[PDB]
C-alpha cells in the first residue's frame, strides 16, 4: 500500500542494509599488514625483488647514499 | 629434430594401459551407454503408456503392422552384430584388413537395415499411419524412428572410424576406438531386440 | 579395481528392488492400473546400473589388484606412462556450434537448417576425431 | 635442517609445500598492496626499455655495504645486466650496483642521480615511493641494446 | 620429427623503436601491431556519441532509447575506465 | 560486411528466425556501430594470442601423451621438441619464422 | 639463501593469453574456471528477473511488467537457476577441483569438457533466446506441464528455444556425466583406493550416475515434447496418456536433476569443515554410505511432485521421500559432528557453510513437513514450497557456491580474496535471504499460490509480498561485494606463495601449488588415509591423527 511507502522501502532498506553492514565490516583493520615507518627498525626478513625481465657475478659497478 | 623426447609408438596412446589397467574410452562409452539406455526409457515410456489407453483391438485400422519385414531386418541387424563382433576379434589381434572387412559389411547391412526400416516407414505411412494421424503411429514413429536415428548415427561411426583406420597407423588407442565403436552398436542392436519384441511380437 | 561393481551392484539391488516393488504396487493400489512411466523407466535404470556393473566386474574380475587401487601402494609402484590425453583443441567449439544450430533448426522449425546443422555436426565430430590422426600432407 | 617452524614440510621432491594460517597470508610484505604493484609497473612495465633486471634490496646489510650488495647481486637470477638497489633503513644506506654487461649504458651519471631521486623520498618517508622515483630514473637512464 | 627449421630474413621495421615491445605481443616486427590507443579512445567515445546521436529520427517506441543509453552507457564506461587507468598507470 | 548483410534479409530474417523486424533492424543499426568495436577487440587479443600459441610450441616442445615421473608423484605432458636439443628436460628454444609451426605430433613423422 | 621473487604477481597477465585459449580449452582448470565465470553470470541474469518478478509482486496491480512477460520471467528465471546455474556448477567445481583431488593429471576426455562447457552455453544462450522473439519465451513454468505446452498451447517460439537449448544443455551435461565419472573410476593417484579419496569427488561420482540416470529422460521427454509440438504428434496428447506421461518422467528427471543439484554442494561443504574444525570429518565412511543412500533413493522417488494430480500411488512415494529424508539427515549430523569440539574459525567459507546449514536445517524441516500428501495437498503450488525450494536450495548452490569460491579460489587462482568483503556478501546475502523466504512460509500457507502476476488488495497479505521484496533487494545488492571481490581478487587482491591458503587443508588437493602447474602436480604425497595434504603438512600429526580416531 501507498505506493511511495513501499518503493522507498524496497529501494531504502537495501541500501540502508548495505551502508549499516558495510560501514561495520569494511571499516575493520584488513589482514594485510601495516604500511612500514621508516622510524621503526626494520624488523621483516630480508626482501629481495627481482623482475623477470628478460625471461630465460663479476662486478658492473657502484653508487652509494646516506638519505 | 635430434630424435624426439616422446619416443613412443604414435603421437597417440591407447588410453591409459591395458595389461593392467582399465580402458578409460571402454568405460567412457559404457557409462554413456547406460545413459543412452535412459533415453530408450523415456521412448518405452511413451510407449507403454498410449498403449494402456487403447482398448479393445488397440492396434488401429490403418495399421496393418508388418512383421514379414520386420523380423527379415532384425535378422539382419542381428547376424550384422556377430559380424561386428568378428571385427572387434579381428581388432584384438592387430590387423587393419580384418577390421575393415568386418566392419565395411557391417556397415552395409547396417544401411540395410537402416533402408529396411525407411521402406517400411514409407510403406506404412503410404497406406495407413502418419505421425499427426495415430496415438500409436506417432509413437511407432518415435519409439523406433529415433532408434533410426540411433542407428544413423552408429553407422555415421562406422564410416568415420573407417576413415580414420585408413588414415593412421593401427595403435592400441585405434583397438580402443574400434572395441568402443563395436559395443555401442551392439548396445543398438540389442535395444533394438528390446524394441522389437515391445512392438511387434508382445504389443 | 573392484568397488565399483560393487557400487552399481548396491545400485542394482535397489533399483531392482524399486522397479520391482513399484510396478507389484501399482499393480494393485493404483488407479487404472499399472503406471508404465515410472515403472519402466525403473527397469531402465536397473538396466542403467546393470550396463555399468557388468561391465566393471567384467573389467575387475579380467584384471589384477591394479597398483592404484592397492591400498598401501607407494607412488612409485605405479609410476609410469599414462596415455595419451588430448592437448589444446578448437573442436568442441565446433561441436556446440554446430549442434546448436541443429538445435535452433530443431526449435524454430527450419528443415533446412536441421539438415545443415546435422552436416555441420557431422563435419565438426569428423574434425574432432580425426584430429590427432591426420597425417602429414604427402604433397 | 630446520622447515617452516609449523606445518611445512619438504615433499618427495625439493619443493617445500608450507602453509597459511586460516586468517593470515602469505607474504606478510610490510607495504600496502597497491604501491608495490606500482613499484612492480616502474620495474617491468616501465623498465623494458632498458634491458635489466632491476632488482631491488631492501633487508639488512650491515657489513661492508659495497661488497655485501655486490655478493647479493649474484643470485639476481641473471647477474651480468642487473642493476640492484640495496637500501637498509636500519642502516641508511643507499646502494646501486650494477651488472657486468650494463656498462656504460648511460649508467654512470644514473646511479648517482638514481641515489639521489631515491633519497629525496626516503627521507620524507617513503619507503616504496623512493624505490619507484629510483627504479623510474635508472629506467630512463639505463638505454637497451 | 619430420621438420626442418624455419629462418626468414624479412624487411624489419618508425623502425623497431616505438611501438608495442615484443614481449608485450610475440611478434611485433613481423608487421603492424599497435593502434596508438587514442583513436580507439576516440573511436569508442565516438561511437557511443553516435548511438546518442541516434535517437533523432523516425520514432515512437522509447523502448529503443533505454537501448541506446545502455549501449553508449557501457562504452562511454569501458573507454572512461581505460583511459583513467592509463592516467593513472593501471591502477584499481 | 557480415552485419549489413545479416541485416538485409532483416525481413526474411525477422521471419523464420522469429524476431520482431524493428527489433533486428535495431540490432542491426547498434550492430554496426559496437560489433566492429567488439570484433576489433576480439581480433586484436586473439591474433595475439595466437601468435603466442605458436611462441610457446618453440619455446616448450610439442605436446603428446603423459608420462608420470618415476621416483616421485609428478605429470609432466612430455613435449617434443622441434629444433635442437639440450642436455636436459629443455631443448634450445627457436625464433620464429613466419611460418606455421605443427602443434601436434600427428603432424610430424 | 633468498629466493627472487617479484613483489607483487602477474596482476591481469600478458595481452592476448586467454582469447584464444577460451577457444582451445583443454585442461579441467580453465574449463571450470569458466564454468564458474559464465554460470556466475548467468545468476546475475535470473537475479535481475527475479527483482524484476519482485517488482512486479510488490503491489498488487499489474503495475511494472505484464501478464505474459511475469509467465516468460518465472520461467526462464527457474531454468537459468536451476538447468544453467546450478546444473552447470555441479560439473564447474568438479573441472576446478575433482582431478585436484583424485591425483588426475586432467580431467578423463579433455576435449569432451570443452564440450560439455560449450555445449552448457550455447544450450543456455539458445534458451535466453527466447527474450528476442516477440511473444517471448516460455510462458507455462519450468516444470512445463504438457496439455500447456503442445503447440497448440503456448504456439510461441520461445517454448520451442527452450525445448531445444534445454536439449543440448542436457546433452553437455550428459557428457560432463560421463567425464567425471571415468575420471574418479579409472584416472586416479596411484595410492588412494575407493575409499580415501574425498568426499567431493565421491559426490560427483554419485551426482554423475544420477546424471546419466535422470539427463536422457530430459532429453527423451523433450525429444517427444518437440515431435508433440512441431509434427503434431499425440505422444503428450491429454485425452491420450500424455499428461501424467509428462509428469511420471518429467519429473523422473527433475528430481534427481535436484539432487545432482544437491549432492555435490553437500560435497563441498563437507570439504569446508574439516579444514576449518581442524579435525577428522566426523563419520567419513557414514558419509561415503550416506550419499549411495539418498541418491539411490532419488531416482526411486519420483513422483512426490503430484500430490495434487490424486493419480499416484501415494503412500509409495510419500514414505520413500521420508526415506529419501532421512540419510541427508545422516549427512547432516555428520557435520554437526564434525564441528563438534573443533577449533572453529569463520573465516569466510565456512561461514557460508554456517549460513547453508541453518537455511538447508529449516528448509529440510519444511521437506519433511511438505513431503506428507494431507499436508500437501493444501500446499502443492503454494508460496509454501517456492520458499521450500528456495530455502533449500539457494541454501545449497548459493551458499555451497560462495563456500565453494571462496575455498577453492586461492588454488584456482593463486590469489585470496578480501576477507571483509566477504563477511559483508555473507551477513547480506543471510539477513536478505531470510527477509524475503521466512515470510513466504506464513504466505503461501495462508493463500498466495505460485506463479501468479498478480493479487488484490481485498486479498490481504500485501505487506508479506513488500517485506519479501525488500529482502529479495538486499540479495539483489548483494552480490555487489562479490563480484567486486573477484574482480580486486583475481587482478589484485592478496596473492599466496606456499600452499595451503586456508591451514590444516587436506583431501589431496592442497598438496600441490596455488596456481597449480599444467597437469596438477610436481609432487604427490603418498597417499595413507583421506586426509593426505593434512599428512604431508603435518607428519607428526598421524599417530595422533589415528591413534583416537576411533572412539568419538
Ligand atoms: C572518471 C572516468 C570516467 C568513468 C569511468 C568509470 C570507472 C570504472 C567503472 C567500471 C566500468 C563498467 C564496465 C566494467 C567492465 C570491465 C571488466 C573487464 O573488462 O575485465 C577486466 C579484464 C580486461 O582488462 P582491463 O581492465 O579492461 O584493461 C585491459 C587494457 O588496459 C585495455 O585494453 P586495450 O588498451 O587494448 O583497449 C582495447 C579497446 C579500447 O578500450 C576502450 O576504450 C573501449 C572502446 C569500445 C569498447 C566496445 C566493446 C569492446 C570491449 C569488449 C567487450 C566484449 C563483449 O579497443 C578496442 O578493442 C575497440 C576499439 C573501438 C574502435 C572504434 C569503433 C568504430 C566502429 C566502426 C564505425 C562504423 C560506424 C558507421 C558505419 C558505416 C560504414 C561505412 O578482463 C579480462 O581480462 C578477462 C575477461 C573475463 C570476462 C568475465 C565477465 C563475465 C562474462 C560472461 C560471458
Ligand atoms: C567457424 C570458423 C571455422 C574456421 C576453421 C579454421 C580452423 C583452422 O584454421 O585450423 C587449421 C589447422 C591446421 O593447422 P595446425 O596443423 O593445427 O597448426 C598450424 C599453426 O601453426 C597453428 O595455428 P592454430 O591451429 O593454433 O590456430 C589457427 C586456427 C585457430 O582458430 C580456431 O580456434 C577455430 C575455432 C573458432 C571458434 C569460433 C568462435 C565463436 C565465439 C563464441 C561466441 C559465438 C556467439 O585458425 C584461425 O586462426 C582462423 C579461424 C577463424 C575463426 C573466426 C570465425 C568466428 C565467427 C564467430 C561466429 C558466431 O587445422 C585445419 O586445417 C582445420 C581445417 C577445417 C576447416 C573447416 C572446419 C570447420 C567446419 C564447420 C564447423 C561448423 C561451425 C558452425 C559455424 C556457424 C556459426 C553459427
Ligand atoms: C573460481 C574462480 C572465481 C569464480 C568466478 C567468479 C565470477 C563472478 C562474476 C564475474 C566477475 C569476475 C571478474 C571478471 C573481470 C576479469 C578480471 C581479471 O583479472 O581476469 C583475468 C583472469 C586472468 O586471466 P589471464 O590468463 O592471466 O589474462 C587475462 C588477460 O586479460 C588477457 O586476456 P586476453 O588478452 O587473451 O583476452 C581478454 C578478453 C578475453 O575475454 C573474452 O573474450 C570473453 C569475455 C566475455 C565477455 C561477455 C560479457 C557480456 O577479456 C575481455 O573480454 C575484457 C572485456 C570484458 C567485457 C565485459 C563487459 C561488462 C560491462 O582471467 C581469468 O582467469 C578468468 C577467465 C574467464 C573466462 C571467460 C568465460 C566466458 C566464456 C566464453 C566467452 C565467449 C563468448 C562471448 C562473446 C564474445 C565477446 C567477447
Ligand atoms: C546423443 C548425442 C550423441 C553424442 C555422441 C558422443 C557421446 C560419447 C561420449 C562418451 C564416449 C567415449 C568418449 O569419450 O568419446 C571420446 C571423444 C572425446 O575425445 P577426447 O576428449 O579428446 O578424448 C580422446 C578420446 O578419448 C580418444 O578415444 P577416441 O578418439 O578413439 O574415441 C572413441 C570413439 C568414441 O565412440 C563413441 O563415442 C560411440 C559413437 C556413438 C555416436 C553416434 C551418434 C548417436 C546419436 C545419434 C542420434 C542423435 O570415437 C569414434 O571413433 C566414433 C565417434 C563417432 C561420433 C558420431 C557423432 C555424430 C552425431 C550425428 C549423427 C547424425 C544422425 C542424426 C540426424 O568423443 C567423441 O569422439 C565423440 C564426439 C562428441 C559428439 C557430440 C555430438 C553433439
Ligand atoms: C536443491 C534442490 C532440492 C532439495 C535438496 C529438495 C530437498 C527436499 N524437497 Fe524439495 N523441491 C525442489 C528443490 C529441492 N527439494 C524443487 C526444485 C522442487 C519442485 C519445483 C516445483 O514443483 O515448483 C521441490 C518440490 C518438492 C516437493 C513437491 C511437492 C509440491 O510441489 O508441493 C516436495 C514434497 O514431496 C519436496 C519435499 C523435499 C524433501 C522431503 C527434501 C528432502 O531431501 C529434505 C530432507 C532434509 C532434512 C529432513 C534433513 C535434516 C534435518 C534433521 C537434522 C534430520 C532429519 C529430521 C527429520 C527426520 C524430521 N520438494
Ligand atoms: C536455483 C535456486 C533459485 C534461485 C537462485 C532463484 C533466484 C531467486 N528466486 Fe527464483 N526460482 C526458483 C529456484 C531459484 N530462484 C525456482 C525453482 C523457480 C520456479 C520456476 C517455475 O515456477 O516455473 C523460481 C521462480 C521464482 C519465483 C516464482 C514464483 C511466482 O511466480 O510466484 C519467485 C518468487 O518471487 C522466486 C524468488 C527468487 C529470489 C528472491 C531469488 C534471488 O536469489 C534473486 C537472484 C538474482 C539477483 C541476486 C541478481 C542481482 C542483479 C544483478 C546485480 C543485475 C545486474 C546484472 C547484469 C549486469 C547481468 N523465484
Ligand atoms: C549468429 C548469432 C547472433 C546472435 C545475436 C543475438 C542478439 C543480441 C541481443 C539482441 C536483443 C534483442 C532484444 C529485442 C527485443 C524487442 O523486441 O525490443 C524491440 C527493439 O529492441 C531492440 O532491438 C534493442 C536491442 C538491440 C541489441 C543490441 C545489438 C548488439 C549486437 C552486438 C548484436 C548484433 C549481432 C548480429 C549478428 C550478425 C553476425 C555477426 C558476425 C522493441 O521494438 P518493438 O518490439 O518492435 O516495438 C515494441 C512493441 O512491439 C511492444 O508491443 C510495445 O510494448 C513497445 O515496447 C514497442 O516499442
Ligand atoms: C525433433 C525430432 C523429433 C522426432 C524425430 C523422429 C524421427 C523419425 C521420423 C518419422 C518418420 C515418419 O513416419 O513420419 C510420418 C509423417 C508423415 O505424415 P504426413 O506428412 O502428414 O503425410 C502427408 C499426407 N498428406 O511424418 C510427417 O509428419 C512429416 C515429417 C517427416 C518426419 C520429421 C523429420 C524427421 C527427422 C527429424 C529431425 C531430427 C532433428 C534432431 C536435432 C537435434
Ligand atoms: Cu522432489
Ligand atoms: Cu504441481
Amino acid at each position: 500500500m501507498s505506493t511511495a511507502l513501499t518503493h522507498g522501502l524496497i529501494g531504502g532498506v537495501p541500501l540502508v542494509l548495505f551502508a549499516v553492514l558495510a560501514l561495520i565490516f569494511l571499516t575493520r583493520k584488513g589482514p594485510h599488514p601495516d604500511t612500514y615507518k621508516m622510524s621503526d627498525p626494520w624488523t621483516h626478513a630480508p626482501i629481495l625483488w627481482a623482475a623477470e625481465e628478460p625471461r630465460e657475478v663479476v662486478i658492473g659497478g657502484g653508487a652509494s647514499g646516506k638519505w | 629434430m635430434t630424435s624426439a623426447v616422446g619416443t613412443s609408438g604414435t603421437a597417440i596412446t591407447s588410453r591409459v594401459h591395458s595389461l593392467n589397467r582399465p580402458n578409460m574410452v571402454s568405460v567412457g562409452t559404457i557409462v554413456w551407454l547406460s545413459s543412452e539406455l535412459m533415453f530408450f526409457a523415456g521412448l518405452f515410456a511413451m510407449y507403454f503408456t498410449a498403449r494402456a489407453q487403447a482398448g479393445g483391438a488397440w492396434p488401429p485400422e490403418p495399421t496393418e503392422l508388418n512383421l514379414a519385414l520386420a523380423v527379415p531386418v532384425t535378422l539382419v541387424l542381428i547376424a550384422s552384430s556377430f559380424t561386428c563382433q568378428m571385427g572387434v576379434f579381428a581388432a584384438e589381434r592387430g590387423d587393419v584388413f580384418g577390421l575393415r572387412r568386418w566392419y565395411v559389411i557391417t556397415f552395409l547391412m547396417g544401411l540395410f537395415f537402416v533402408l529396411g526400416q525407411g521402406y517400411e516407414y514409407i510403406h506404412l505411412v503410404e497406406h495407413g499411419t502418419t505421425i499427426p494421424g495415430s496415438a500409436y503411429g506417432s509413437v511407432f514413429y518415435l519409439a523406433t524412428g529415433f532408434h533410426g536415428l540411433h542407428v544413423i548415427g552408429g553407422l555415421v561411426a562406422f564410416v568415420l572410424l573407417l576413415a580414420r583406420t585408413k588414415m593412421s597407423k593401427f595403435t592400441p588407442a585405434q583397438a580402443t576406438a574400434a572395441i568402443v565403436v563395436s559395443y555401442y552398436w551392439h548396445f543398438v542392436d540389442i535395444v533394438w531386440i528390446a524394441l522389437f519384441a515391445t512392438i511387434y511380437f508382445v504389443r | 579395481m573392484h568397488i565399483e561393481a560393487r557400487l552399481f551392484e548396491i545400485l542394482t539391488a535397489f533399483f531392482a528392488l524399486a522397479a520391482v516393488v513399484y510396478a507389484v504396487l501399482t499393480a494393485m493400489f493404483a488407479t487404472g492400473g499399472v503406471e508404465w512411466a515410472g515403472t519402466t523407466a525403473l527397469v531402465l535404470t536397473t538396466g542403467l546400473t546393470l550396463i555399468t556393473g557388468t561391465f566393471f566386474r567384467f573389467v575387475a574380475r579380467r584384471l589384477d589388484t591394479r597398483p592404484e587401487d592397492y591400498e598401501d601402494a607407494e607412488i612409485s609402484d605405479g609410476a609410469g606412462e599414462l596415455g595419451f590425453f588430448a592437448p589444446h583443441s578448437w573442436w568442441p567449439i565446433l561441436i556446440s556450434l554446430s549442434f546448436s544450430t541443429a538445435a535452433v533448426g530443431a526449435a524454430l522449425w527450419l528443415p533446412w537448417l536441421i539438415a545443415a546443422g546435422v552436416a555441420f555436426v557431422i563435419t565438426s565430430v569428423c574434425g574432432l576425431v580425426f584430429e590427432y590422426y591426420w597425417g602429414p600432407e604427402k604433397h | 635442517e630446520l622447515d617452516l617452524p609449523y606445518g611445512s614440510a619438504l615433499t618427495s621432491s625439493g619443493r617445500i609445500s608450507a602453509v597459511t594460517e586460516p586468517g593470515e597470508l602469505s607474504v606478510h610484505y610490510p607495504f600496502p598492496t597497491m604501491d608495490l604493484v606500482v613499484l612492480d609497473d616502474a620495474l617491468k612495465y616501465g623498465s623494458r626499455a632498458a634491458k635489466a633486471r632491476f632488482a631491488v634490496y631492501i633487508g639488512p646489510l650491515g657489513a661492508d655495504t659495497a661488497a655485501t650488495a655486490r655478493e647479493i647481486l649474484a643470485n639476481v637470477p641473471t647477474p651480468e645486466n642487473a642493476v640492484l638497489l640495496a637500501v637498509s633503513p636500519d642502516q641508511r644506506a643507499i646502494e646501486v650496483v650494477y651488472g657486468a654487461d650494463v656498462k656504460g649504458r648511460g649508467i654512470e651519471s644514473a646511479a648517482p642521480l638514481g641515489v639521489s631521486a631515491a633519497a629525496a623520498s626516503f627521507k620524507e618517508g617513503n619507503l616504496i615511493d623512493g624505490l619507484i622515483s629510483a627504479v623510474r630514473v635508472m629506467s630512463a637512464g639505463v638505454s637497451p641494446a | 620429427m619430420s621438420s626442418t627449421q624455419d629462418r626468414s630474413q624479412l624487411d624489419p621495421e618508425v623502425e623497431r623503436h616505438t611501438g608495442v615491445d615484443v614481449e608485450d605481443v610475440p611478434s611485433a616486427e613481423w608487421g603492424w601491431s599497435h593502434m596508438p590507443i587514442g583513436v580507439m579512445h576516440i573511436g569508442g567515445l565516438l561511437s557511443a556519441a553516435f548511438l546518442l546521436v541516434m535517437m533523432r529520427g523516425n520514432h515512437v517506441g522509447h523502448v529503443e532509447d533505454w537501448f541506446l543509453i545502455g549501449f553508449a552507457a557501457v562504452i562511454v564506461a569501458l573507454v572512461g575506465r581505460n583511459w583513467w587507468l592509463r592516467r593513472r598507470g593501471w591502477i584499481r | 560486411y557480415l552485419l549489413l548483410t545479416f541485416a538485409c534479409m532483416n525481413d526474411i530474417i525477422a521471419l523464420k528466425f522469429h524476431i520482431s523486424l524493428n527489433a533486428t533492424t535495431w540490432i542491426g543499426r547498434i550492430g554496426m556501430v559496437v560489433l566492429p568495436a567488439i570484433v576489433y577487440f576480439v581480433a586484436y587479443r586473439w591474433a595475439i594470442s595466437l601468435q603466442r600459441s605458436d611462441r610457446e610450441v618453440l619455446e616448450h616442445g610439442v605436446e603428446t601423451g603423459i608420462i608420470k615421473r618415476l621416483p616421485h608423484g609428478a605429470y609432466v605432458e612430455l613435449h617434443q621438441p622441434l629444433g635442437p636439443v639440450d642436455e636436459h628436460g629443455h631443448p634450445i628454444p627457436l625464433e620464429y619464422a613466419g611460418a606455421p609451426l605443427p602443434k601436434r605430433m600427428n603432424k610430424l613423422g | 639463501e633468498l629466493e627472487a621473487r617479484r613483489p607483487f604477481p602477474e596482476r591481469m597477465g600478458p595481452k592476448g593469453n586467454l582469447i584464444y585459449k577460451l577457444i582451445t580449452t583443454t585442461d579441467h582448470k580453465l574449463i571450470g574456471i569458466m564454468y564458474c565465470v559464465v554460470c556466475f553470470a548467468f545468476f546475475l541474469v535470473g537475479g535481475l528477473m527475479a527483482l524484476f518478478m519482485r517488482t512486479e509482486l510488490a503491489m498488487p496491480g499489474l503495475q511494472f511488467l505484464s501478464n505474459e512477460q511475469f509467465n516468460q520471467l518465472f520461467t526462464m528465471h527457474g531454468t537459468v537457476m536451476l538447468l544453467f546455474y546450478a546444473t552447470p556448477i555441479v560439473f564447474g567445481f568438479a573441472n576446478l577441483v575433482l582431478p585436484l583431488q583424485i591425483g588426475a593429471p586432467d580431467v578423463a576426455f579433455p576435449r569432451l569438457n570443452a564440450l560439455s562447457f560449450w555445449l552448457f552455453l550455447f544450450g543456455a544462450l539458445i534458451a535466453i533466446a527466447g527474450f528476442i522473439t516477440p511473444g517471448g519465451a516460455a510462458d507455462f513454468g519450468w516444470t512445463a506441464y504438457s496439455p500447456l505446452t503442445d503447440a497448440i498451447h503456448s504456439p510461441g517460439a520461445g517454448g520451442d528455444l527452450w525445448i531445444m537449448g534445454l536439449a543440448v544443455g542436457g546433452l553437455g551435461t550428459i557428457l560432463g556425466g560421463v567425464n567425471m565419472i571415468t575420471t574418479v573410476v579409472c584416472m586416479r593417484a596411484p595410492g588412494m583406493t575407493m575409499f580415501r579419496m574425498p568426499i567431493f569427488t565421491w559426490n560427483i561420482l554419485v551426482t554423475s550416475i544420477l546424471v546419466l540416470i535422470a539427463f536422457p529422460i530430459l532429453t527423451a521427454a523433450l525429444f517427444g515434447l518437440a515431435a508433440d509440438r512441431h509434427l503434431g504428434a499425440h505422444i503428450y496428447d491429454p485425452a491420450n496418456g500424455g499428461v501424467l506421461l509428462w509428469q511420471h518422467l518429467f519429473w523422473f528427471f527433475g528430481h534427481p536433476e535436484v539432487y545432482i543439484i544437491a549432492l555435490p554442494f553437500f560435497g563441498i561443504v563437507s570439504e569446508i569443515f574439516p579444514v576449518f574444525s581442524r579435525k577428522p570429518i566426523f563419520g567419513y565412511t557414514t558419509l561415503i554410505y550416506a550419499t549411495l543412500a539418498i541418491a539411490a533413493l532419488s531416482v526411486a522417488v519420483w513422483a512426490h511432485h503430484m500430490y495434487a494430480t490424486g493419480a499416484v500411488l501415494l503412500p509409495f512415494f510419500s514414505f520413500m521421500t521420508f526415506l529419501i529424508a532421512v540419510p541427508t539427515g545422516i549427512k547432516f549430523f555428520n557435520w554437526i559432528g564434525t564441528m563438534w569440539k573443533g577449533q572453529l574459525t569463520f573465516e569466510t567459507p565456512m561461514l557460508f557453510s554456517v549460513g547453508f546449514l541453518i537455511t538447508f536445517l529449516l528448509g529440510g524441516l519444511s521437506g519433511v513437513l511438505l513431503a506428507s500428501p494431507p499436508l500437501d495437498f493444501h500446499v502443492t503450488d503454494s508460496y509454501f514450497v517456492i520458499a521450500h525450494f528456495h530455502y533449500v536450495l539457494f541454501g545449497t548452490i548459493v551458499f555451497a557456491t560462495y563456500a565453494g569460491i571462496y575455498f577453492w579460489f586461492p588454488k584456482m587462482t593463486g590469489r585470496l580474496l578480501d576477507e571483509r568483503l566477504g563477511k559483508l556478501h555473507f551477513w547480506l546475502t543471510f539477513i536478505g535471504f531470510h527477509t524475503t523466504f521466512l515470510v513466504q512460509h506464513w504466505l503461501g500457507d495462508e493463500g498466495m499460490p505460485r506463479r501468479y502476476a498478480d493479487y488484490l488488495p481485498t486479498d490481504g497479505f500485501t505487506t508479506l509480498n513488500v517485506i519479501s521484496t525488500v529482502g529479495a533487494f538486499i540479495l539483489g545488492v548483494s552480490m555487489l561485494p562479490f563480484v567486486w571481490n573477484v574482480f580486486k581478487s583475481w587482478r589484485y587482491g592478496e596473492p599466496v606463495t606456499v600452499d595451503d591458503p586456508w591451514g590444516y587443508g587436506n583431501s589431496l588437493e592442497w598438496a600441490t601449488s596455488c596456481p597449480p602447474p599444467r597437469h596438477n602436480f610436481t609432487e604427490l604425497p603418498r597417499i595413507r588415509s583421506e586426509r593426505p595434504a593434512f599428512e604431508l603438512h603435518y607428519p607428526h600429526m598421524v599417530e595422533r591423527m589415528r591413534a583416537e580416531a576411533h572412539v568419538g
